[PDB]
RNA sequence: GGAUUUUUGGAGCAGGGAGCCACGCAUCGACCUGGUAUUGCAGUACCUCCAGGAACGGUGC
């Protein structure tokens, strides 16, 4: 639900900073909070997180590279789970970094999904290629780049992808 | 489904990510912006995003409005009034909607508190010297596009155009 | 709802026909069919009390479907 | 005293408080103690300056309280 | 109907001030042109108004307003009940209760 | 109002001849003439329906006591909002006519589904059929076509439609509103049954033939009440 | 954007209003009779309708029946003539597009909507047939302009005014209805015999406050009059008249200086000396006011009349008639505008003993007998069933609501052999899509 | 707790009002619910004497 | 029934001068130009450093 955004020119102030991210990031969706702290630790970076997971899948993949005040920001899915999320809402592999089913077919290919799993630093393993082109298994080197691909098309009107539980 | 105070009256409210007061309007399906007296100028910012607006009009007096998130909408012209009924407004994310002439986006000029101003992903976008238009024509904008107003592009703005 | 009136019967009938009559549609908590005394006979007209009012409104949808003797046979709330 | 009561009523509406030095804070009241405590929630505060803010949760000492201003929705103890 | 709304209002607009009888034979999504096609009608009704638009290109400067809807208000029950009435005693006499004169 | 009974018709007339008479005051949809096999000759009398009853309605005007195969004819009604009718047989006795408006502009779908319920166009309908609970000071109910007891019946969509609005309500006898979850069977009022409102479709009312309604009405079934024809 | 088209909506839109207010003057010709009568003592031009269509309220052949809600409609009328006025004024003020329209083909929607939501947006009449306040002002409340004491343009209310009055006075000789004689005086007596000297501060204040009061009221009562043309009207009035508007055949003409005039020439000459000129500059605002209350008040003179009556009753009333009459007003106020021995017995067998049901609306039951028939019932089986816990015997013993959820979560895979020997831990689907796939 | 009981047994409808009071009830849920064992009859807490 | 949320006080006092325009002292804060450092997965008095600018804002006398 949180993205994690660094690669930010940290000139700008802290409140003018959050504002604007705020702005740019509710095009995809509401935006709960935003952390972001001037610390020598966590200046130029920022967490955003949004009340829906398709809306951060959606923001990430979007405004991978945005120039932001001159720098091209980064994006990643957040490591952890964000407080005010845990406070809202209420297995051992899980977040897993496999992600094999099917139901993604009609002409797809794989260096289609070779492409948008290559979006991810984490294209490791793209299977999407039978006379099917609707059986796509997925290895992506780590869980918030394959979260990140699957939290991107988490829903592409229903595919099935389920990651190696 | 018209904007109504009873519309309005159940629509989420809540404090912001940024301490301000938000009313959610999100996702409604909204094509004509009316009936605001309803919210009694209690609003900092009314989050407008996701719906079929044509028109950025229809504002009743409201003075504590600062903030107008308008995204994913279908506005192509501004109204000519604004600063008589939104004379605090200082934010205006227009991102992803059909203004499509520099000429339409001439009525900001009389937002005297206008600093931050979005209209990206709006085919106006695309027109020659689109943004030192918007610089001369607005010059009250601080931020646009989410990049800094800088002095030299004032100076290039003051030389075509004068 | 929860009880109905019943119209246009024949004596034959009794509290018995009624009973399992309309406990196919529902169970009949409390039935009233009178007996009259004098003549030692009836009229043929009844009244039903049931668990609570749903079973008895859907009972006004489906109830007057009953033909008692050849003949007609009335339901209505109340 | 009657006011009091009136106030507690409040509990759970929007209202409106102006402290002794004149700022002036709107948003949910949670709690009101009978010395006039106030516990408020999702405040708009304007500053003697004009200035705006923005909080989430306060709390504000009755006697340093001016006044209050509570819903109309109230106004409907006409029997004193 | 967003669609067919739109071409009627469009093919409308033009229709109002030659360019659609002569977009017919150089291009059946006009089939409303003809006055077969039911929604046609509907179509005579919006160039006329977009004619009357044309009419007054003068502005209008109108106690007026009130009058005028005073005279457009201006602009059967108990029938049907006598009619009821008659039906029921005429239904209701004895039509055996004869008593003549003569005959033609 | 578009079916109209023709009398008085000679040896020498034929279906042929009464389309010829009658097509000057507007197209004609459907012509019978009841036929007696024994003899293989008409009764003297035919069934004329024009497509539009306007039309119909001039027919009467300028044919009634016209000559036709040098006799003369009697012509009149035999008993856009689609208009239909049922012939009744009650026993074996014919009692007449009823003709019914049926309101497509409020009920369209309703309309068209009891339309097709009597002219049969869609392979099946009310032709034979009873009025199989009658209630005096009530209704009268019919078009139960399958199970003939209250039980059966479907519309031209399928089983069952769903109820298209209640605008129209019971005010008065002589009203035409579905049983039911919508299929075929229907009833006619016999007085104000407000009580029904907002559970049942009305949807046309008795325009000719509230007399052979009544009819019915007081068979109520005591004796057999059939719709021996109906159409359009 | 074509502004044909927005024209065309336009035009289209006042059509739609003047066809609403136009079936309002339909049912209830009041509407406009009202109106116009009151518009005809402002206006002495107005022409009026025969009195008989007014009595029998009809406007043509059809007497219509008689109806807070006359007042309503004219408010509500009101705010249309409104957005009647601003569309007015806004309006005063091919291939390449039909190309663009193919946008979006494929969508599935029905649009019935545009003069359906207008025609709707403005029409009489809840779900069906409850508020006669059309969409358009659906939150449109009479109470909230009109105190319980003016019964929506009745009477005005002016004891409060004799309240402020006694204040001003600084006595408590003045009753009631001498305040209503005193009000009377309000074209020369409230000039020329002033209850209090003219140029007193109490007083002048005073005059103010009711002045505003009066006004206000008027135009409250008759939403329907133009309020800026008669403002107008009145303003020149006292600019064009009130030039020595008063005159008297001996002392010739008074200045509102408190002074009379030999001739018009000294008069003249007096509207430019220094002390006139001092006066007009200093109680300007509070003349215009006075004149103000007078006109408005010589306006109202029914409703002035109206409610000294109604003082004079309610004075003469006893205890228990003011009570119900009060009661009347009150009820006038918040109505809807529109209107549609076993004693021991109950021990042994163990009734009406308290006891209550947790699940069901925390009731309370008598009895235990009673309590464990509950177990079985309609409303007991909706509670559960609409919680989402399932009606069966399993559950007829547990009250509380918490504990039966998890009842209910304690109440609510096969291997199909791949041809590698690893799928007999493969599950039928899974082995299906590998069908699919291989 | 008459609540929580209900959780322990196969089939907790045998659980009643008064077998909350049972001296034992951790194995009464488990013996009522033997496998064909039969009912108590009923017509205790009815003080009527089993018949009118 | 004068000792922290009410009725026996923390109040009291201080601004014109110069030619419509401009202003003493002290403290704190963002703040604005340049340039420069950091690429760090967090829930926050603030947050790189270096030089220059303040006809900036708040508080007290």
């Amino acid at each position: 639900h949180t993205i994690y955004i660094n690669n930010m020119n940290d000139k700008i102030k802290k409140e003018e900073l959050k504002r604007s991210l705020y702005a740019l990031f509710s095009q995809f969706g509401h935006v709960v909070d935003i952390v972001a702290l001037k610390t020598m630790k966590m200046r130029g970076q920022a967490f955003v997180i949004f009340k829906e997971l398709g809306s951060s899948t959606n923001a990430l993949r979007q405004l991978q590279g945005f120039p932001f005040y001159g720098k091209p920001m980064r994006i990643q899915y957040a490591k952890t789970d964000s407080d005010i999320i845990s406070k809202m809402r209420g297995p051992d592999y899980p977040p897993n970094y496999i992600l094999f089913l099917n139901n993604l077919p009609e002409e797809t290919n794989e260096m289609m999904l070779s492409m948008l799993f290559n979006q991810f630093p984490g294209f490791k393993e793209v299977r999407l290629v039978p006379g099917r082109h609707d059986i796509a298994f997925v290895e992506f080197e780590n869980d918030g780049q394959a979260g990140a691909a699957r939290d991107a098309l988490q829903g592409f009107k229903a595919m099935k992808i389920t990651y190696a539980k | 489904v018209k904007l109504t105070a009873e519309l309005i009256e159940q629509a989420a409210q809540y404090t912001n990510a940024v301490r301000d007061r938000e009313l959610d309007l999100r996702g409604y399906k909204i094509p004509v912006i009316e009936n605001l007296g309803a919210t009694l100028d209690q609003f900092d910012a009314i989050d407008f995003s996701d719906n079929e607006i044509r028109k950025l009009d229809g504002f009743p007096l409201l003075r504590r409005l600062k903030t107008l998130l308008v995204n994913n909408n279908r506005i192509c012209r501004i109204g000519e009034g604004l600063d008589q009924a939104l004379p605090c407004l200082t934010e205006l994310i227009l991102t992803n909607n059909s203004l499509v002439e520099l000429g339409d986006l001439d009525p900001l000029a009389s937002l005297k508190s206008l600093t931050y101003l979005s209209i990206l992903r709006n085919p106006v976008t695309n027109k020659k010297h689109y943004r030192l238009y918007v610089i001369y024509k607005v010059p009250q904008v601080r931020v646009l596009d989410f990049q800094k107003v800088k002095l030299k592009e004032r100076q290039e703005a003051e030389k075509m155009f004068k | 709802d929860a009880t109905v009136y019943v119209g246009g019967l024949d004596e034959k009938v009794s509290e018995p026909l009624l009973w399992e009559l309309f406990l196919q549609a529902g169970p009949v908590v409390n039935t009233h069919m009178p007996k009259d005394r004098v003549t030692g006979q009836h009229q043929g007209y009844g009244f039903v009390e049931f668990l609570s009012e749903e079973d008895a409104d859907y009972a006004i949808k489906i109830m007057n479907m009953i033909k008692l003797y050849g003949k007609p046979i009335r339901v209505n709330k109340a | 005293g009657v006011p009091i009561k009136v106030l507690h009523e409040a509990e759970g509406h929007i209202v409106t408080c102006e402290t002794n030095t004149g700022e002036v804070y709107r948003g949910k009241l949670i709690e009101a103690e009978d010395n006039m405590n106030c516990q408020m929630s999702n405040i708009t505060v304007t500053y003697r300056d004009g200035r705006v803010a923005q909080l989430e949760q306060v709390y504000i000492r009755g006697s340093k309280i001016r006044f209050l201003i509570l819903p109309d929705m109230l106004k409907n103890m006409l029997k004193s | 109907s967003a669609f067919d709304l739109d071409v009627v209002k469009l093919t409308a607009q033009f229709v109002a001030r030659q360019f659609l009888t002569q977009l017919m034979q150089k291009e059946y999504q006009f089939d409303f042109l003809r006055p077969q096609h039911s929604l046609f009608n509907y179509f005579t009704k919006l160039v006329e108004q977009y004619t009357k638009i044309l009419i007054p290109p003068s502005k209008l400067k109108k106690r007026e307003v009130l009058d005028q809807v005073c005279y457009r208000v201006e602009w059967r029950k108990k029938e049907e009940e006598e009619k009821e009435k008659e039906r029921v005693a005429y239904a209701q006499i004895d039509w055996h209760d004869f008593v003549v004169v003569e005959t033609v | 109002k578009r079916v109209l009974y023709v009398g008085g018709l000679a040896e020498e007339v034929d279906d042929k001849v009464l389309h010829a008479a009658f097509i000057p005051f507007g197209d004609i949809t459907d012509i019978q003439i009841p036929l007696d096999y024994e003899t293989e000759k008409h009764r003297g009398f035919a069934f004329v329906e024009f497509e539009l009853a306007e039309d119909a309605a001039a027919a009467i005007d300028n044919m009634n006591e016209s000559e036709l195969f040098g006799r003369t004819i009697r012509v009149n009604l035999a008993k856009s909002n689609p208009q239909v009718y049922m012939d009744i047989k009650i026993g074996n006795k014919p009692a007449g006519r009823i003709q019914m408006l049926l309101r497509s502009d409020v009920v369209p779908m309703t309309a068209e589904n009891f339309r097709c319920l009597c002219t049969h166009e869609k392979g099946f309908g009310f032709k034979g059929s009873s009025f199989h609970r009658i209630i005096p000071q009530f209704m009268c109910q019919g078009g139960d076509f399958t199970n003939h007891n209250g039980t059966g019946g479907k519309s031209i969509y399928g089983k069952k439609f769903d109820d298209e609005n209640f605008i129209l309500k019971h005010t008065g006898p002589g009203l035409l509103s579905m049983a039911n979850t919508n299929g075929s069977q229907f009833f006619l009022t016999c007085d104000k049954t407000d009580w029904l409102d907002g559970k049942h479709v009305v949807f046309g009312e008795v325009t000719e033939g509230l007399d052979v309604l009544r009819q019915i009405e007081a068979q109520g079934p005591k004796q057999k009440v059939i719709i021996a024809d109906c159409g359009e | 954007e074509t502004i044909l088209e927005q024209q065309r909506r336009y035009h289209e839109e006042k059509e739609r209003l003047m066809d609403v207010m136009a079936k309002e003057m339909l049912t209830k010709k009041s509407t406009l009779r009202d109106q116009i009568n009151s518009d005809h003592r402002t206006r002495a031009m107005q022409d009026r309708y025969m009195e008989v269509s007014g009595n029998l309220r009809d406007l043509y052949d059809d007497k219509d029946g008689l109806r807070a809600e006359f007042y309503n409609r004219l408010k509500q009328i009101k705010e249309f003539h409104r957005k009647h006025p601003n569309e007015i004024c806004v309006p005063m003020s091919l291939k390449a597009r039909e190309n663009p329209s193919e946008e979006a083909q494929n969508l599935v929607e029905f649009t019935d909507e545009e003069g359906y939501g207008r025609y709707l947006d403005l029409h009489d009449c809840i779900n069906l047939k409850a508020s006669e306040k059309l969409d358009y002002i659906t939150y449109l409340s009479i109470f909230d302009q009109l105190f319980d004491i003016p019964k929506e343009r009745k009477n005005a209310e002016y004891k409060r005014y004799l309240e402020m009055l006694l204040e001003y006075l600084q006595d408590y000789t003045d009753r009631v209805k001498p305040l209503q004689d005193q009000n009377e005086l309000f074209f020369e007596k409230k000039w020329e015999n002033g209850t209090f000297p003219g140029w007193p501060k109490e007083t002048s204040s005073a005059l103010t406050h009711a002045g505003a009061h009066l006004d206000l009221s008027a135009f409250s009562s008759w939403e329907e009059l133009a309020s800026l043309g008669l403002d107008r009207l009145k303003s020149a009035l006292l600019a064009l008249g009130l030039g020595g508007t008063l005159e008297e055949r001996a002392q010739r003409l008074f200045s509102t200086k408190s002074l009379e005039s030999l001739d018009t020439s000294l008069f003249a000459k007096n509207p430019k000396s220094k002390g006139t000129k001092r006066d007009t500059e200093r109680n300007k605002d509070i003349a215009f006011l006075e004149a103000q209350i007078y006109e408005y008040v010589e306006i109202l003179g029914e409703q002035r009349h109206l409610t000294h009556e109604n003082v004079q009753r309610k004075q003469a009333r006893t205890g228990e008639e003011r009570e119900e009459e009060e009661e009347e007003q009150i009820s006038e106020s918040e109505s809807e505008d529109e209107e549609n021995i076993p004693y021991w017995l109950y021990k042994l067998h163990g009734l009406n003993i308290n006891y209550n049901c947790e699940i069901c609306g925390n009731y309370t039951y008598r009895g235990p007998k009673a309590f464990q028939r509950h177990f079985a019932e309609w409303r007991h089986a909706h509670g559960m069933r609409c919680l989402g816990i399932p009606n069966t015997a399993h559950f007829a013993n547990v009250t509380q609501i918490e504990d039966a959820v998890s009842l209910w979560a304690k109440l609510k895979d096969t291997e199909e052999e791949y041809e590698d020997s690893s799928g007999n831990v493969v599950n039928k689907k899974t082995y299906e899509d590998l069908k699919r796939q291989g | 707790t008459v609540a929580e009981l209900k959780q322990l047994v196969a089939r907790p409808d045998v659980v009643e009002m008064h077998d909350v009071t049972a001296q034992d009830p951790k194995l009464l849920v488990h013996l009522k619910a033997t496998r064909n064992s039969v009912p108590v009859p009923r017509h205790w807490c009815f003080k009527r004497k089993y018949l009118q």
